RNA sequence: UAGCGGCGAGCGAACGGGGAGCAGCCCAGAGCCUGAAUCAGUGUGUGUGUUAGUGGAAGCGUCUGGAAAGGCGCGCGAUACAGGGUGACAGCCCCGUACACAAAAAUGCACAUGCUGUGAGCUCGAUGAGUAGGGCGGGACACGUGGUAUCCUGUCUGAAUAUGGGGGGACCAUCCUCCAAGGCUAAAUACUCCUGACUGACCGAUAGUGAACCAGUACCGUGAGGGAAAGGCGAAAAGAACCCCGGCGAGGGGAGUGAAAAAGAACCUGAAACCGUGUACGUACAAGCAGUGGGAGCACGCUUAGGCGUGUGACUGCGUACCUUUUGUAUAAUGGGUCAGCGACUUAUAUUCUGUAGCAAGGUUAACCGAAUAGGGGAGCCGAAGGGAAACCGAGUCUUAACU
């Protein structure tokens, strides 16, 4: 029984072109380039989830370091100082506080300096 | 069609009990008065095929 | 029941389908490697050929001849000695019970095991111990 | 075994090992696959690259033309010339052992018995060659789709069911393992059971 | 095209 | 398998066994009897089939629907539910089919029965010579000249004649068996340009014939030869009366037919690449496989009244395509202009292994018969015993004078 394959290549080629929607040039139009676009856009979305944690991590560390040097201490003194007082607050929330509330952050600099110095 | 035996292999290998094959030793046809007598007695019994060259024989003669 | 029938588990196996994609495994060259003679269409050498070296069946010397008599003889057990017709056994009447075959002109008897009836074997050539088993069960073998 | 009828209400003693025995599924599947696969006549044929009505002259030069190398117009990658592995007329008819056929009929007789589908009656025939009689008659026993299988076939009964759809009236020589499953009920003469007991054995 | 001409000869190099 | 074989590659029987089908004669010869068998070929008639054909059962009302054969309700025909068409899917609308008959003629057949024409049965003979065989050179035998019998032979010779001859695989002897040098003979057997019907786990317009369409045509070639592409309005042409722009155009907009004219002949469905128009957003100080993670702003819809949904995406981190080949590719190594359709581990028969199913020391049939995927058919194959080159022996056996 002879098998024609027109109606299934619609589904494969269109399944690729729906994901490739939004791409410049032939990468949204031509299937033979859009498959090659979708794969490479799968690798980048796989690697950049790994890089997302580090790229926010240095954002947080930059926020804490900037506000901490406003309040009269470096970042490294502040983090050994937070470790000495046995304070389990991460860099995420601690970078979050320094933007919104300077004052609880300021007391948190004081608790860094108390056990630290 | 059914397989044809390598006929020159059927005249040199002969099936044994447990499925192996026996054969002659290949140094006893000519140039003999120089060979030591121990060397020629140890070729006179029939001997079995090694397993390195047993797949070749299972392939080449497919019936016996 | 004609849409509820089904085969047992592992009866069908559905085959290596070569050259279908990446994820099949055996696709793109399908199981046969990269370049060379075994990777070609109809490639791979014949039987017994050792790549140019003098093959195994030609290094070795041919022995023996092929006896003509060894075709026309048979090797009778003791199992089918009762199957014949009652109690008397010759070359023919073994041939009608179909244990020896039509071309066959000679016959011995082997102590394979367990004859039961009183048997009269004639014209056959019973060895040593099946002699003791036909005599020991009560039969007698005349020449 | 106790084949009790429903009209004469009488016992019928058959072999337990022939009739009231086990149901091996994957054997019955094998005989129905081999039977339906025996039904194929399989008269297909396409044509390879040696039967397409064409030539053998190379379409162009081997070298120097910009186009890909090609050697014949009958090649299976070209349009209108092709079929690299063309199929031929073949025999799909596959062999069963005799004991698996007879045994699997014994197994489906067992399954028809334990489901209260197989019906034994005594001598069961029609009076005039008219399908009108078989309509009322198989209305009365509540038999929508049957296998009226008898041991003595005649012109009276067989003609009166040649135009009924869901009725197939066979000779007791000719039962086959796709019918004994492919009917909803089966009704048998006591003589037909008398013969199937012998034949299946 | 039915007639495909012979390609313009290569620069020697021999 | 036995063998044959640079004993390599490979080639490959027979004997004997089962089956389909069976059928025997005539001349080399005169006498006797003599139309004694049956055919060859005419004549008529009996059937039997083809070449035209005939009859051929049985249903309505409502519901949507362009239209019903569809829906539910309710009746019947069926030795007719094989098919096809009918405004959508019909046993009961039409053609049919089941079945039942039918031929003036021309016939095919079986034979009945005449009839031209040819010749049985006995008794006695006769019993195929430049042939068999041989040397030389080749060929067919499974057999390649080998220790090579058998047959056909180009060349040169050359028997005996039933007290004789040929074969029985070099050859001889004994046995067995058959009688050439002249012939004829059905059936099983193979094949399908063509004819009829039927069937398909075959194709459905890049498939299947090369050809569904006035295709072996256009067209190409001096010629041989090559050799395409090309289906579909709708149920019905009802295929557009008429009016207007326009060149008594092409094309178009109204009307009109139609269920639908985004079914209008460039005609069912109408995908993609490609080419536009309209909206939203981004872009004219900004460098790079063009994406991705973060994210402003804007434009729409949401429902809570603060964040969703969607589109674009300023700015920023990172980020040198895919395949093949390779030790190694961003590679300035190969390949692809893009889309769409086709395009490559198949099939037959043997052997070996694994799963599984049946049976089990047994398992199993091939051809063929078959009211037939049944059942017969055990011809046969593989196993249950091996050792040896082999006779031969046998749970042993071989080597050897024997084996510690």
């Amino acid at each position: 029984a002879r098998v024609k394959r027109g109606v299934i290549a619609r589904a494969r080629h269109k399944k690729i072109l729906k994901q490739a929607k939004g791409y410049y040039g032939a990468r949204s139009r031509v299937y033979r380039v859009a498959f090659q676009a979708v794969i490479k856009a799968g690798q980048y979305a796989y690697r950049d989830r790994r890089q997302r944690k580090r790229q926010f991590r240095q954002l947080w560390i930059a926020r804490i370091n900037a506000a901490a040097r406003q309040n009269g201490i470096s970042y490294s003194k502040f983090i050994n100082g937070l470790k000495k007082a046995s304070v389990e607050i991460d860099r995420k929330i601690l970078a979050d506080i320094a933007v919104f509330d300077k004052v609880a952050f300021t007391a948190l600099v004081e608790k860094a300096k108390a056990a630290l110095a | 069609p059914k397989i044809k035996t390598v006929r020159g292999a059927a005249k040199r290998f002969k099936k044994t009990g447990k499925g192996g094959f026996k054969h002659k030793h290949a140094n006893l046809r000519h140039i003999l008065t120089k060979k030591a007598t121990k060397r020629k007695r140890h070729l006179r019994p029939k001997a079995m095929v090694s397993k390195g060259d047993l797949g070749l024989v299972i392939a080449c003669l497919p019936y016996a | 029941r004609l849409n509820t029938l089904s085969p047992a588990e592992g009866s069908k196996k559905a085959g290596k389908r070569l050259g279908r994609g990446i994820g099949s495994g055996l696709g793109k060259t399908g199981g046969r490697g990269h370049k060379g003679q075994k990777s070609r269409s109809g490639g791979g050498v014949r039987r017994g050929f050792e790549g140019g070296q003098m093959p195994l069946y030609r290094r070795l010397p041919k022995f023996g001849f092929t006896s003509r008599k060894a075709a026309i003889t048979a090797e009778i057990r003791l199992s089918d000695l009762a199957k014949v017709e009652g109690g008397v056994v010759d070359l023919n009447t073994l041939k009608a019970a179909n244990i020896i075959g039509i071309q066959i002109e000679f016959a011995k008897v082997i102590l394979a095991g367990e004859v039961t009836t009183p048997v009269t074997v004639r014209g056959l050539r019973v060895t040593k111990g099946a002699r003791a088993a036909i005599e020991a069960a009560g039969g007698k073998i005349e020449e | 075994m106790e084949l009790v009828l429903k009209d004469a209400q009488s016992a019928l003693t058959v072999s337990e090992t022939t009739f009231g025995r086990d149901f091996n599924e994957a054997l019955v599947h094998q005989v129905v696959v081999a039977y339906a696969a025996g039904a194929r006549q399989g008269t297909r044929a396409q044509k390879t690259r040696a039967e397409v009505t064409g030539s053998g002259k190379k379409p162009w030069r081997q070298k120097g033309t910009g186009r890909a190398r090609s050697g014949s117009i009958k090649s299976p990658i070209w349009r209108s010339g092709g079929v690299t592995f063309a199929a031929r007329p073949q025999d799909h008819s596959q062999k069963v052992n005799k004991k698996m056929y007879r045994g699997a009929l014994k197994s489906i007789l067992s399954e028809l018995v334990r489901q209260d589908r197989l019906i034994v009656v005594e001598k069961f025939s029609v009076e005039a060659p008219k399908t009108k009689l078989l309509a009322q008659k198989l209305k009365d026993m509540a038999l929508e789709d049957v296998l009226i299988i008898t041991g003595e076939l005649d012109e009276n009964l067989f003609l009166a069911a040649r135009n009924l759809h869901k009725v197939d009236v066979r000779d007791a020589t000719g039962i086959d393992p796709v019918s004994l499953i492919a009917f909803d009920k089966v009704v048998m003469t006591a003589d037909a059971v008398k013969q199937v007991e012998e034949m299946l054995a | 095209p039915v007639y495909i001409p012979r390609p313009r000869p290569p620069h020697p190099r021999l």
